[PDB]
DNA sequence: CTCACGTATGCTATAATGTGCTGACGCGG
DNA sequence: TCCGCGTCAGACTCGTTTATAGCATACGTGAG
RNA sequence: GAGUCUG
């Protein structure tokens, strides 16, 4: 969160993986312009990803599943 | 160090024998140094310069 | 480009030509007038490339349009100027030149290859003497040196059919002719026939060299240089200073030397010069090349302009300053700043004051970026000018960027990881950085001008690693020991102490309040003191069996102050935490408790609250320091005059004859040391209480609110030791030698020192200050050796599934339990289902983390010994398992896989040493030691337990001990060990084995000064070999004449007595030898250096008597100065000068041969029929007697144990525990808490390699040293498939060698000895696949650990396919 | 333990024969006729003379050995061009040659930036003059004072004394880390050029089609070669007045595009 | 932040572009080290994947 | 297309022919 | 006897001496 | 490099 990132560590577990997953999500919002699930509330992309992880919306597995979905929709459109 | 003579001694250091080897050093203001020293076998040696 | 590995090998002449883009023929640099490169000179554009981007020299082609267009006229390629940093050239040498690195670098490769001494080769190289290359006529064989005149003789007689030459041509020919294959076979044949012990090593080493030479595909001729490479220009630049002058690299002077002499050699060869002159020029050419490669190795280095030796190629790589340590293992960095630090008490723990102008500059690109997205800046140049003008809208944008962006603060020195922390910055007007108080501990930050580095994490990844891993809030516990580093100090402690501590009645004694709110209202209203005793109603919130909190309300007597502190206290904690008077010791426990019950965010908030309230009440209090606050005891002068007439009486007894310099030194130091304690204890009784306050009626005693006493008792700042020097007696001061001055300082600082006392103080002071400057270096060098050795160690696996572990017992040294088993096995994976006493039901499982709850259960059952899983016994190859390690002490839970454990271990061992160097030294003046280790007095009743003890009964009735290792223990009723007590040799025991003693009984007395030589047998005393002047010395007295004998050692002894061992021999009335009860040994006690015997020969002794007093001068001071070398000796695995002997194999022993006195102890085991026979010195006396069934590693001799011998016989857990305990002894003496698991990491790295016997299916054969992990891998596949089974033996490597033995040469080179490392790697054709951290940091890649472990493991699986 | 290259060489020279007058004449006649041994013996016997000149020529440029070797080159030319028919001794003639070759080498090799003998000879006269001035003027020579004495140009004297300014090793008293790379632009400056170059492409697709076809093909922005007002005629324009009117017309509309986007005077300072 | 020449300019551009992405390269100090070891006559090559 | 300008290699004749700073750290392998 | 090691950043300032023949032909490129 | 410093 804002102050401390302990809760978000408790969701995923490995501090190292927390950082990778929050990074990947922050990159989506930074580049892709992906809409945030929680109200922004004037928060930087680093903190929003940690909010989403804390509440348990964002996760390595979930991100991978939606990557496949958008990627297969694009394959459908190309063919 | 003032020019003159100085008498010093390695307090052990060399040879775990632990022999105190005494030495004289003659220091001039200008010139080569004149050393006298003992060896573990009590032989007096000269080192010029 | 992205590559797998790096390989190093010898450069072929033709290889060197490949890199070259031309031969530089001329020394010409540039033209003095048109400052452009000369023709075929050192900066030739035709060779190295164009001076300006896409422009030829004569200027015919310009602009990016012309690409690779080599101008016909001048001969310059139109490409970027960048090329001149990458393109190399070469030099055609007239004479072959030896490469210094393979010649001079020890051992040397050219010498070892030819089996020819260096001296011989050099005589050949400087053209003093010829060497034979080959003579079919065995007349002259191979490598036989001939002088000038020796060459004339054979030349007439044989000539022609024998080939002998001079200089590097000769050695190159000798190298070309040598057949690596054939010599390998010849050397193998020699080892088969007659393998002499020491020359087997050297032959096996040349065999390994020959084998490795052929496998590398390196050719020995290439050790001699025919072509010489030239470094690209920009890497040896000639640039114009502003002053119009030029400045150039020294490599240019060295290249110009080489070219001038080489070209002059070409000339003198064209001119057919006489050979004396050709020779001189060939010598000078080799001198110039050797200066260019490595200047200073080939003798006197070539001095340039000042007199300083020119910096050569090797010098730019080698030194710490080389390129490794300076530009590659660490660098200067962008988006970095610094300034003075100052307090920010208003800050929360996760914040820091960052000056406006500093932050403006650091976040420049981030501002530019937002400015363009708002469309306030049209482009970058306009954004820059808006910032330069510092416009009002820019501040608002900068405020927006810094929001939730973490910044790294760093303080030198960075001893441990908390020397870098991340904060959220708070923009502040003013030039100073504002630091949060509670983290000042981790930085060792005090605001008397210290500065800090600021660094901006740029990427989203770096921001997240700073916020999650490196944030202040998230790094609360020390990674070294489990404790919180974020701990109140100074003002905060003093304030909370002032609030909690109670006074008699005061305002509003015995009132009643509704909650802490009525209390705060009362205090602030001015109707109640904070120290009033008062009954208040507080509602504590205690955790239940689940996550739900239970609420409990009850009336408890407290002060007003403690009630108000309860308001800060989070729900969950008991009221009993605040109900005591709080000091720093209690507050640290408070925050740890809160962390383990409630969690991180609550403790973070609670910590800030404590800091705010602590400062707030500290200031309300108005506590200060007057001179009357320093109270001198009324009874100082008495204690001192008593002590002073006493020491005077011993000085008068010194001229009389009962005293050596050492004895009286000890006696005077003991008298003053006890006087100092007495005066200090007088001051502290008089000061600590001596508060006469009238309670509600009559007088009472309570604790003093004297300012300095409160400061000391709270632990806010000074200790009792400092206040001794203020108000009591300053004490005995210690000289820079460590030896203590005989005259103590009687006075204190309130009293004021006189000129002599002050001058005498200076010695200790200045030695302290010099110690911080000079000794810090060795501490830091130890940190760096540790780090290099344990860089690779990373958590690789979760559970290796091992049962193996080391039995950890509770350390109970010096009566009072030093370190409890609970804390020692707190946060370590258990192993073997360990239940309760009654073996009928499992209590604890196998793989289970020892939490505070499990540990509390352990204490109710009183478990003494527990096998726990350790790093050393972990089976994981190329790292360690989360379970073997246990809890990340810094996090307070199980370690995360990917964490770089080794680094944390090395840092955490290294830090205290380096900090305690500067710390204890500037802060103390005198040495307040206590040597009174005479009598053991037992604290609690029990029965005496003596393990390992062999004592003889003396005529007094008393048990006089004659064992070396003696451990007196105090057993209770149930039968647990609770107190220990190291009894020495020469001790009188009050009671014997297994006898009852009451509380406060003395059980053993011994003299500390003098270790006596105590005889077992009774009879007459004989002087063997004790010739006066030869071995001893005679010193006579007056009137009657008491002579005393002093045993001069071999140090003062004459050549005549060297071979004689002097010993007091026990004969009987007949003058026959008395035997030692039950053995064949005749009594004889070998007297060491300066053994001062009183009683002259022929004196009837009884048994148990003191023969001889060897003086035991303990000139050691209690500091890390003496301690750290012990630690460094342990980690470096040094054999002591007198190792104690151990039995190699179990089985039954009798004596065989003797060399005069030298024992040849013959072990003849029971099952194992082969004997093991040892030569032993005569004077070294055995603990064991004769036929005993002793196991592997039973102690035979008196002496310290070598870690090598422990490992080799007992094994891993034995040697690991020996190191852990012997190191920890030192750090514990200085009050330093480091967890054993860190030391265990480094010992694992020590036990990395193993020697092998026999062959398997790979290339092992006799005695190759290979890493343990790799031979285990082989053994796993071998045992499944079969093939030749391989016996192994683990080897200990001490730190420096262990780091050089790593199979990465990039780590070995970066560490030390870079020249030697690269020659050995170059000759072996070694390939570094970059597994380690240092390797990846050098190439600037992702670390294989922490964040990088995810990515790195993805690359390793990309090696399996695509 | 004779390890030193110098002491080894001087040992070898001492081991030589010393020549007389009649011996010099006999060997010299055979030497010019082209005797192998005669040339070698005359050279080897006269090495000691080179050492004598080399000994009083140290601490000026090269090392003793360096001068000893270059001096030896003079000895060889001396033996080649010696006249035994002239009664006058060899030692006298050789001394010239040995000093000539040593001096010439010391004038070339010594100086990092290779200084031509012409300038070096001029420099000699300037410095000798400075010495005589210093003896009588208690102070040291000024540039103008030296120029007055030689009747030469002040600028010429200053250029010469500037070339006398020797350069010390940059790595030696480090200086390398103080002195920044002037040719390499900071990422700040390089990023600014990227912004300009990118804006130009967008600015090219914002003006007239014939206003960005002669404005860019002139500066070499889109085209391949940077042409001039007169050279734009090679494409299709084929005009001199109409090219100059249209070049400036493209720039005037673009000046208003920088005044409205918000640069102009903002990007004028820079 | 230090040597990587292309990397530092590219990342500057990204930070003004607001990408906050690294795009790393090869540190120029290491390129020098290689050149300095080859100047010693030791072949030190990068072996590819 | 020719000369000046910048740079380089050349020769000179009493006889002379053999050198020449800074020292002292301390522990280990 | 030799050679290898000996905390980590920061601030500033200074500093870069020597004598070396003159003159004629020869070798080579640039400018008008 | 030789300095005088600040931790
Ligand atoms: N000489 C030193 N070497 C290493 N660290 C130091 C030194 N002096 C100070 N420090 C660090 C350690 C503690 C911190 C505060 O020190 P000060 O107050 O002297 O700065
Ligand atoms: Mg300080
Ligand atoms: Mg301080
Ligand atoms: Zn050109």
């Amino acid at each position: 969160a804002r102050v401390t990132v302990q809760d978000a560590v408790e969701k995923i577990g490995n501090r190292f993986d927390l950082v990778l997953v929050a990074a990947r999500r922050a990159r989506q919002m930074q580049v892709g312009g992906k809409d945030p699930l929680v109200p922004e509330e004037n928060d930087k992309t680093t903190v929003i990803a940690l909010r989403e992880i804390e509440e348990g919306l964002i996760n390595n597995q979930i991100l991978d599943v939606r990557e496949r979905q958008e990627q297969q929709e694009q394959e459908a459109a190309e063919l | 160090r003032s020019p003159g003579v100085f008498f010093d001694s390695d307090k052990g250091k060399t040879h775990s024998s632990g022999k105190v080897l005494y030495n004289a050093r003659i220091i001039p203001y200008r010139g080569s140094w004149l050393d006298f020293e003992f060896d573990p076998k009590d032989n007096l040696f000269v080192r010029i310069d | 480009e992205e590559f797998d590995a790096i390989k190093i090998a010898l450069a072929s002449p033709d290889m060197i030509r490949s890199w070259s883009f031309g031969e530089v023929k001329k020394p010409e640099t540039i033209n003095y007038r048109t400052f452009k490169p000369e023709r075929d000179g050192l900066f030739c554009a035709r060779i190295f490339g164009p001076v300006k981007d896409y422009e030829c020299l004569c200027g015919k082609y310009k602009r990016l349009k012309h690409r690779g267009v080599i101008c016909e006229k001048c001969g310059v390629e139109v490409t970027q100027t960048k090329v001149r940093r990458e393109r190399m050239g070469h030099i055609e040498l007239a004479s072959p030149t030896a490469h210094i690195w393979f010649l001079k670098s020890l051992p040397s490769r050219i010498g070892l290859l030819l089996d020819m001494p260096l001296r011989d080769i050099e005589r050949v190289l400087y053209f003093e003497s010829y060497v034979v290359i080959e003579g079919g006529m065995t007349n002259l064989e191979r490598q036989q040196i001939l002088t000038e005149e020796q060459y004339l003789d054979a030349l007439e007689e044989f000539g022609d059919e024998f080939d002998a030459k001079m200089g590097a041509e000769a050695i190159q020919a000798l190298l070309k002719s040598m057949d690596l294959e054939q010599e390998c076979e010849q050397l193998r044949e020699e080892l088969n026939e007659t393998n002499s012990e020491t020359k087997r090593k050297k032959l096996t080493k040349r065999i390994k060299l020959l084998e490795a030479f052929v496998q590398s595909g390196n050719k020995p001729e290439w050790m001699i240089l025919t072509v010489l490479p030239v470094l690209p220009p920009d890497l040896r630049p000639l640039v114009p200073l502003d002053g119009g002058r030029f400045a150039t690299s020294d490599l240019n002077d060295l290249y110009r030397r080489v070219i001038n002499r080489n070209n002059r050699l070409k000339r003198l060869l064209d001119l057919a010069a006489p050979d004396i002159i050709v020779r001189n020029e060939k010598r000078m050419l080799q001198e110039a090349v050797d200066a260019l490669l490595d200047n200073g190795r080939r003798g006197r280095a070539i001095t340039g302009s000042n007199k300083r030796p020119l910096k050569s190629l090797a010098d730019m790589i080698k030194g710490k300053q080389g390129r490794f340590r300076q530009n590659l293992l660490g660098k200067r960095v962008d988006y970095s700043g610094r300034s003075v630090i100052t307090v920010g008490p208003y800050l929360r723990l996760h914040q820091c004051g960052l000056p406006k102008k500093m932050a403006l500059e650091l976040f420049k690109p981030f501002i530019y970026g937002k400015l363009e997205l708002r469309g306030l800046a049209t482009t970058i140049k306009a954004a820059k000018k808006m910032v330069e003008r510092e416009e009002a809208v820019v501040w608002d944008i900068l405020d927006e960027v810094i929001r939730e962006h973490p910044v790294l603060l760093n303080r030198a020195p960075t001893l441990h990881r908390l020397g870098i922390q991340a904060f959220e910055p708070v923009l502040i007007e003013g030039k100073a950085i504002q630091l949060h108080p509670l983290v000042c501990a981790a930085y060792n930050a005090d605001f008397d001008g210290d500065q800090m580095a600021v660094h901006v994490p740029l990427t989203l990844e770096a921001q997240l690693e700073a916020r999650a891993l490196m944030m202040s809030t998230n790094n609360i516990l020390s990674p070294a020991n489990g404790e919180p580093i974020i701990v109140p100090s100074q003002d905060v402690v003093l304030g909370l102490y002032y609030m909690t501590r109670d006074c008699v009645n005061a305002k509003g004694e015995g009132m009643v309040l509704t909650g802490p709110k009525e209390a705060e209202r009362l205090y602030r209203s001015g109707l109640a003191s904070l120290h009033a005793r008062v009954k208040v109603r507080i509602t504590e919130y205690e955790k239940d069996a689940n996550g739900e909190l239970v609420a409990k309300t009850s009336l408890k007597d407290t002060t007003v102050g403690r009630a108000i502190l309860w308001m800060i206290v989070p729900k969950g904690l008991p009221y009993s935490i605040v109900n005591q008077a709080l000091g720093k010791k209690a507050i640290s426990k408070m925050l740890n408790t809160c962390y383990r019950i409630l969690g991180l965010k609550p403790t973070v908030i609670f910590a800030d609250q404590i800091m705010y309230t602590g400062f707030a009440y500290a200031a309300r209090s108005g506590a200060s320091v007057g001179i009357d606050d320093m109270v001198i005891p009324e009874k100082k002068h008495e204690i001192i005059s008593e002590a002073e007439a006493e020491v005077a009486e011993i000085q008068e007894q010194f001229q009389s004859g009962l005293v050596t310099a050492g004895e009286r030194y000890n006696k005077v130091i003991d008298i003053w040391a006890a006087a100092n304690d007495r005066v200090s204890k007088a001051m502290m009784d008089n000061l600590q209480t001596e508060t006469v306050i009238n309670r509600d009626g009559q007088e009472e005693k309570q604790v003093s609110f004297n300012s300095i006493y409160m400061m000391a008792d709270s632990g806010a700042r000074g200790s009792a030791a400092q206040i001794r020097q203020l108000a009591g007696m300053r004490g005995l001061m210690a000289k820079p030698d460590g030896s203590i001055i005989e005259t103590p300082i009687t006075a204190n600082f309130r009293e004021g020192l006189n000129v002599l006392q002050y001058f005498i103080s200076t010695h200790g002071a200045r030695k302290g200050l010099a110690d911080t400057a000079l000794k810090t270096a060795n501490s830091g060098y130890l940190t760096r050796r540790l780090v290099d050795v344990a860089q690779d160690l990373v958590v690789t696996e979760d559970d290796c599934g091992t049962h193996e572990g080391i039995m950890m017992t509770p350390v109970i040294e010096g009566g009072d339990v030093k370190e409890p088993l609970r804390d020692r096995v707190l946060g370590r994976v258990t192993a073997e289902d360990v239940l309760k006493p009654g073996t009928a039901d499992i209590l604890v499982p196998r793989n289970t983390l020892l939490h505070e709850q499990w540990c509390d259960l352990l204490e109710e059952n009183s478990v003494d010994a527990v096998k726990v899983r350790s790093v050393v016994s972990c089976d994981t190859d190329f790292g360690v398992c989360a379970h073997c390690y246990g809890r990340d002490l810094a996090r307070g839970h199980i370690i995360n896989k990917g964490e770089a454990i080794g680094v944390i271990a090395a840092q955490s061992i290294g830090e205290p040493g380096t900090q305690l160097t500067m710390r204890t030294f500037h802060i103390g003046g005198a040495a307040s030691r206590a040597a009174a280790e005479s009598s053991i007095q037992v604290k609690n009743k029990g029965s005496i337990k003596l393990s390992n003890v062999k004592s003889v009964v003396n005529s007094s009735g008393k048990l006089v001990i004659t064992s070396r290792n003696t451990e007196l223990k105090l057993i209770d009723e149930f039968g647990r060990t609770k107190e220990s007590y190291k009894v020495p040799y020469g001790a009188v025991l009050a009671k014997g084995d297994g006898e009852q003693v009451a509380g406060g009984e003395t059980v053993a007395n011994w003299d500390p000064h003098t270790m006596p030589v105590i005889t077992e047998v009774s009879g007459f005393v004989r002087f063997t070999d004790m010739i006066d002047g030869q071995t001893i010395t005679r010193q006579t007295d007056e009137l009657t004449g008491l002579s005393s004998l002093v045993v001069l050692d071999s140090a003062e002894r004459t050549a005549g007595g060297k071979d004689l061992r002097p010993a007091l021999k026990i004969v009987d009335a007949q003058g026959n030898d008395v035997l030692i009860p039950g053995t064949d040994m005749p009594a004889q006690y070998f007297l060491p250096g300066k053994a001062i015997v009183q009683l002259e020969d022929g004196v009837q002794i009884s048994s148990g008597d003191t023969l001889a007093r060897i003086p035991q001068e303990s000139g050691g001071t209690k500091d890390i100065t003496g301690g750290l070398p012990r630690v460094a000796d342990l980690f470096e695995a040094r054999r002591p000068k007198e190792p104690a002997i151990l039995a190699e194999i179990s089985g039954i022993v009798s004596f065989g041969k003797e060399t005069k006195g030298k024992r040849r102890l013959v072990i003849t085991p029971v099952d194992g029929s082969d004997p093991y026979e040892e030569m032993i010195p005569k004077w070294r006396q055995l603990n064991v007697f004769e036929g005993e069934r002793v196991e592997r590693g039973d102690v035979i001799s008196d002496g310290p144990e070598a870690p090598h011998d422990i490992l080799r016989l007992r094994g891993v857990h034995a040697v690991t525990r020996y190191i852990v305990n012997e190191v920890q002894d030192v750090y514990r003496l200085q009050g330093v808490k480091i967890n054993d698991k860190h030391i265990e990491v480094i010992v694992r790295q020590m036990l990395r390699k193993a020697t092998i016997v026999n062959a398997g299916s790979s290339d092992f054969l006799e005695g190759e040293q290979v890493e343990y992990s790799r031979v285990k891998i082989a053994n796993r596949e071998l045992e499944a498939n079969g093939k030749v089974g391989a016996t192994y033996s683990r080897d200990l490597l001490g730190i420096t060698k262990a780091s050089l033995a790593t199979e990465s040469f990039i780590s070995a080179a970066s560490f030390q000895e870079t020249t030697r490392v690269l020659t050995e790697a170059a000759v072996a054709g070694k390939r570094d696949e970059l597994r380690g951290l240092k390797e990846n940091v050098i190439v600037g890649r992702l670390i294989p650990a922490g964040t990088g472990y995810a990515y790195h493991q993805d690359r390793m699986r990309r090696r399996a396919a695509g | 333990r004779v390890l030193d290259a110098t002491q080894l060489y001087l040992g070898e020279i001492g081991y030589s024969p010393l020549l007389t007058a009649e011996e010099e004449v006999y060997f010299a006649r055979r030497a010019l006729r082209g005797d192998v041994a005669s040339r070698r013996r005359m050279i080897e016997s006269n090495l000691r003379l080179v050492v004598k000149i080399a000994r009083r020529y140290g601490n000026r440029g090269l090392a003793l050995l360096d001068l000893i070797e270059e001096g030896n080159l003079g000895l060889i030319r001396a033996v080649e061009k010696f006249d035994p028919e002239r009664g006058f001794r060899f030692s006298t003639y050789a001394t010239w040659w040995i000093r000539q070759t040593i001096e010439r080498a010391i004038m070339n090799q010594t100086r990092t930036i290779r200084l031509p003998i012409h300038i070096v000879k001029e420099l000699n006269v300037y410095l000798r003059t400075a010495r005589e001035l210093s003896h009588k003027l208690d102070h040291e020579p000024s540039a103008e004072e030296i120029a007055e004495q030689l009747d030469k140009p002040v600028d010429d004297v200053s250029r010469m004394l500037r070339l006398n300014e020797r350069g010390t090793a940059v790595d030696t008293p480090a200086l390398l880390d103080i002195l920044a790379d002037e040719k390499e632009n900071g990422p700040e400056d390089t990023t600014q050029d990227d912004d300009m170059k990118q804006s130009i492409v967008k600015w090219l697709f914002e003006l007239n089609a014939k206003q960005r076809e002669v404005l860019a093909r002139r500066f070499g922005l889109l085209g391949y070669e940077a042409a001039t007002l007169e050279d734009v005629g090679r494409e299709i324009g084929l005009t001199r007045e109409r090219v100059r009117q249209i070049q400036v017309e493209g720039l005037r509309r673009l000046r208003e595009i920088l005044q409205t986007q918000g640069l102009n005077i903002e990007a004028l300072f820079l | 932040k230090s040597d990587d020449v292309n990397g530092r300019t590219k990342m500057y551009k990204n930070i003004v572009d607001g990408n906050h992405q690294m795009e790393p390269g090869m540190p120029e100090s290491f390129n020098v080290l290689l050149k300095e070891i080859r100047s010693l006559g030791i072949n030190i090559e990068l072996e590819d994947e």
